[PDB]
């Protein structure tokens, strides 16, 4: 049960720091918090205190300041994003935020019994509520059309979240049952068996290379999916082809709509099997996903290095990459960038292959690679690169690129080759029902974290990499 | 535009606005226009929607909330019988007048109104409707316990008829619990209520209960999973000391096999308040690592992993391994604040004390401080510091082997950043004694060492007085003296006179009549010469006792 929700959309520059786009105070809930809490009730406040003090909070609001030891205090710490504002000489808690594209979300929920002691986070129902209706709300809003769907979004809402008790978290749904207008138990969520599975394993790798430190490579990969058919009770459950070079599954989590996950995938953390891929659901409305798996390959797919010797303002980069043969010779977009934090003004460069466009700010000169990499596998610079006046604030400063220390920012992409193997089946479709599976699959690779890191520096190191 | 202009100085500020002069007659007239044929469809919606938002602000006394509550009943019935769109909101937002005026009582004519009509409405735009209706009945009886309590049986009978599952299950299962603890307070029991009365506001049940309970848990199916989470937390409130969880038990099984933010921490509480009746001795072990695994898988968004973070540390147990430490040890790689929420697993690890966790600890401290150290970077990087210090010192007081290369970073992370003065005074005010003294004397050490010629003394000063004291007096007193020539804004001429009314509280008394005897004499601006002359004659002229009591 919240008290009020908020959709503030972030502002640099302006004093106010933004524009509310909803501010919904739910009246019933702040009597019962008066009845619940009492001596230790604190009231919530307006638009403009709010948004002043959740800015000052968000380190959102001009963080120039030289220290507030009320917000970068050594005492105060934020291990969770339930922040706890100071409105009014009052403390007001406990009250929930986040940020992504530019979109902030906030609610403050209540809680049921009294706040002279702080009661811990591992008890209250509504932080947790908050969290979830402001994700959904972030899903919804830039799902992937300006202005026609953050207009309707108080109209959205009110479906949903009507007098402080929230009922669905889809404000897709909420579009559904206001626009549009079940004498069985169906979903709430639910307003020819067509499927577009888009699995989609992202291959970051901080590879490093050295003799003790473990090269490091892990895949991110999804499956979104819809049991989109008519009917009462369709069943599809599709079966993904792992082949026998391939492993098992790796790093299962699932959906809410989901119904479980097996033992393995409770061990299975960082059956063993690669069938029968036996994935119970429940058909929605939404886009149901029966797991995510992030699948292990011992074999990287490619390699790299990096050499810049320091010789005054030579960054001779000898960079030297290796494209594992499992590695399809056809690259999308395989723009090995090459950022220049804390250093092109004379690009005396020697590009094996692909120009080595420097860009017009000439602070970072991204060696456009192209296509596809030479029959030599192997692309250099030995670039006299006769950088000017020190750039000390105008070139992008990266901490986590000092000095000789760098790694080059490969932004590679592949259709429909990843590193996992993943292969959607549909001859083997057992169910308790009748259908067509129309299984539209798919897969991409993306550049997650690409970094070839320098062999010839330091490089930040996991815990378990050093591990033996 | 009638009422456009009306509401926007309301929303720009309803308290400030209700305190106005035009504020006196607005609920009258929005009152009044509730029944008239002149305000289109529009202006209606936006008038209830605000009725809807603030209940509070337009009639305060219970007279005035009956009053009103009469009023919107009266237009609610007297509507024309076309299809329009005043229904549910016109009802919703009565009760909210109602609930939160506080004039709801069975006394009084408006209340007794009110219910029989939502009862029945509830009862069975029809089903949106029905559910705004039911959400309204669930609403009142959140606000008086038992004012709902009337119509269980209808509900049993028709749970397989008409009426939106989410509704229903609710507000049954909030019945249940206000109506068996007000029931069982007095001393007895249902008494046949599994089958509309105001008294409740001043064997066989085990089976009729353990029937609602399969029966809710049927109907769960389709409840979203936000609701369903709070569901879930009342029932375990109710069900704790008042049948086996068995029944429940493969549905929660199934449930934590899932890692949404709500059925997570509905399994989490449940565990938290059930306690160890439920849980195996390994089931918690399985429980942990899908906590700390979901505390940094990629495939979830930030907040899901800090929370998931705070609930492993404050893990709820059952009976009151390094692996597990090492699925979620900190790194380098983790955003600034998602270390801090692995810090306290590592200080764990390497208390009782593959690399020495003292090692990593000290490379990632180093990363930490390197990062601190470059000019030019954000104020989170340093904030990363020290609250990393902070967590370890009162962690780790009690060791000085991990201790000291701790203070030795410090003391040159001080070096190469001087700008970072105010993050150390405050870690000074906050640490405990064991630490406070040996890194006071090592950082005393780092700013005396240097003759006093830089341009970070604006920065050194304030730590100078933060932690002198009167252990190494003669360093200090040469230190400052040099300082003393390199002093020509008022910022550092009282950031030293701080030091010396630190050196004044201290105690100490020989040669510094000389070096505050300087300071007075050599300075620039005439304020800071004369707050030496003063602390000065202080200490020149007090005992002991009497500078802290008159000073």
């Amino acid at each position: 049960a919240l008290r009020a929700v908020w959709l503030i959309r972030h502002e640099p520059g302006t004093p106010l720091g933004g524009t509310v786009r909803f501010s919904r105070r739910y009246p019933t809930v702040e009597k019962r918090a008066k009845a619940f809490n009492g001596m230790t009730y604190v009231p919530v406040p307006e638009d403009g205190p709010f948004l002043r003090a959740l800015l000052f909070q968000l380190r959102l609001l001009d963080d120039d300041k030289d220290f507030m030891e009320r917000r970068d205090g050594c005492s105060r710490i934020n291990k969770t994003s339930i922040y706890g504002l100071s409105v009014g000489g009052e403390e007001l808690w406990p009250v929930i935020a986040f940020l992504r594209d530019s979109m902030i979300y906030a609610s403050v929920p209540l809680v049921e019994q009294a706040l002279s002691p702080r009661p811990p986070l591992i008890s209250i129902s509504g932080v947790s509520q908050g969290l979830e209706l402001l994700l959904g709300i972030q899903d919804f809003l830039y799902s992937s059309d300006l202005h026609t769907k953050l207009s309707q979004l108080p109209d959205l809402l009110l479906q949903a979240c009507p007098l402080g008790t929230l009922l669905d978290a889809n404000l897709q749904n909420s579009l559904n049952s206001i626009n549009s207008v079940q004498p069985q138990k169906q979903p709430a969520w639910k307003v020819k068996a067509q499927i577009s599975i888009s699995i989609t394993e992202t291959v970051k790798c901080m590879q490093y290379g050295k003799q003790d430190i473990a090269d490091t490579w892990q895949v991110a990969g999804t499956v979104a999916c819809k049991c989109d058919l008519e009917g009462v009770m369709p069943a599809v459950t599709i079966s993904l082809s792992l082949p026998t070079n391939g492993s098992p599954l790796q790093d299962i989590i699932v959906h809410p709509c989901v119904t479980s996950l097996d033992s393995a995938i409770l061990t299975s953390s960082s059956s063993a099997f690669s069938g029968p891929y036996k994935f119970p659901f429940t058909p929605p409305l939404e886009s149901f996903n029966l797991c995510h798996y992030t699948s292990q390959v011992p074999v990287p797919p490619i390699l790299g290095s990096y050499h810049m010797k320091e010789e005054g303002v030579q960054l001779k980069v000898t960079v030297n990459f290796k494209l594992h043969e499992s590695v399809r010779n056809n690259f999308e977009v395989c723009e090995a960038h090459i950022p220049f934090y804390n250093r092109i003004t004379h690009l005396e460069y020697k590009a094996s292959f692909g120009q080595l466009e420097v860009f017009r700010e000439k602070s970072l000169l991204v060696w456009i690679i192209g296509q596809k990499f030479p029959k030599s596998m192997e692309i250099s610079l030995s670039g006299t690169l006769t950088f000017g006046v020190k750039g000390h604030n105008k070139q992008p400063f990266d901490h986590i690129c000092i000095g000789n220390t760098a790694y080059i920012k490969l932004n590679f992409r592949i259709a429909d080759y990843t590193l996992t193997g993943c292969y959607a089946d549909q001859h083997s479709v057992q169910v308790f029902a009748s259908g067509k599976p129309k299984i539209s699959a798919y897969r991409k690779l993306i550049s997650s974290d690409y970094y070839i890191w320098n062999s010839k520096a330091p490089a930040p190191v996991t815990y378990a990499s050093l591990l033996p | 535009d009638a009422w456009a202009q009306r509401l926007g100085a309301f929303r720009a500020s309803p308290s400030a606005f209700m305190a106005g002069p035009e504020g006196e007659d607005l609920g009258r007239d929005l009152l009044s226009d509730l029944r008239s044929e002149k305000l289109s469809e529009q202006t209606k919606v936006s008038l209830l929607a605000l009725s809807m938002e603030y209940p509070a602000q337009l009639w305060p006394d219970a007279s005035a909330a009956e009053v009103a509550a009469t009023s919107l009943l009266d237009t609610l019935v007297l509507l024309p019988p076309r299809p329009s769109a005043l229904r549910r909101p016109l009802l919703l937002a009565a009760t909210t007048a109602l609930a939160a005026g506080g004039a709801l009582g069975p006394t009084s004519g408006a209340s007794c109104r009110l219910l029989p009509l939502l009862l029945g409405l509830a009862a069975g735009e029809q089903r949106p409707l029905q559910a705004t209706a039911c959400e309204c009945l669930r609403e009142l009886e959140s606000c008086k316990p038992g004012l709902l309590g009337g119509s269980l049986g209808l509900l049993r009978g028709l749970l397989g008829q008409e009426g939106p599952v989410q509704p229903l299950s609710l507000l049954l299962a909030l019945a249940l619990r206000n109506t068996l603890v007000l029931q069982s307070r007095v001393g007895a029991g249902l008494g046949g209520l599994l089958t509309w009365d105001w008294t409740l506001v001043e064997p066989e049940e085990a089976r009729e209960l353990r029937a609602a309970v399969i029966q809710l848990l049927d109907t769960s199916y389709l409840l979203t999973p936000v609701a369903q989470a709070q569901l879930l937390w009342l029932l375990g409130w109710a069900l704790r000391g008042l049948q086996p969880p068995a029944l429940f038990k493969p549905q929660l099984v199934r449930l934590l096999g899932t890692a949404q933010l709500t059925l997570l921490h509905a399994m989490l509480a449940l565990k938290a308040a059930f306690g160890e009746a439920l849980f195996t001795a390994q089931d918690e072990a399985l429980l942990l690592r899908r906590l700390t695994l979901a505390a940094q898988h990629p495939a979830l968004p930030p907040p899901t992993h800090l929370f998931y973070l705070h609930c492993v540390l404050s893990f709820p147990e059952n009976w009151p391994g390094p692996q597990l430490c090492r699925g979620l040890l900190p790194s380098l790689l983790h955003d600034p604040m998602a270390l801090l929420a692995r810090l306290h697993l590592l200080c764990l690890l390497c208390a009782e004390e593959l690399p020495s966790p003292r090692h990593y600890l000290e490379e990632l401290l180093a990363g930490l401080r390197q990062r601190a150290a470059l000019d030019g970077g954000p104020r989170a990087l340093a904030t990363l510091c020290f609250q990393a210090s902070y967590l370890v010192a009162c962690c780790l007081a009690g060791q000085p082997t991990v201790l000291t290369p701790l203070i030795h970073g410090l003391a040159q992370l001080y070096q190469a950043r001087p700008m970072l003065a105010p993050h150390f005074v405050d870690l000074l005010d906050q640490v405990d004694s064991e630490l406070r003294e040996p890194l006071k004397v090592v950082l005393r050490q780092v700013v005396v060492s240097r003759p006093g010629r830089d341009e970070a003394l604006c920065w050194h000063l304030q730590m100078l007085a933060k932690v002198a004291d009167g252990d190494a007096q003669s360093a200090t007193l040469n230190f400052l003296q040099a300082a003393a020539a390199h002093c020509t804004n008022w910022d550092l001429q009282q950031g030293l006179l701080r030091v010396c009314r630190a050196l004044l509280r201290a105690g100490v008394r020989g040669g510094l009549v000389d070096l505050l005897q300087v300071l007075a004499r050599q300075l620039e601006d005439p304020d800071g010469r004369d707050h030496a002359r003063l602390y000065y004659i202080l200490l020149a002229h007090l005992a002991a006792p009497k500078l802290g009591v008159a000073l």
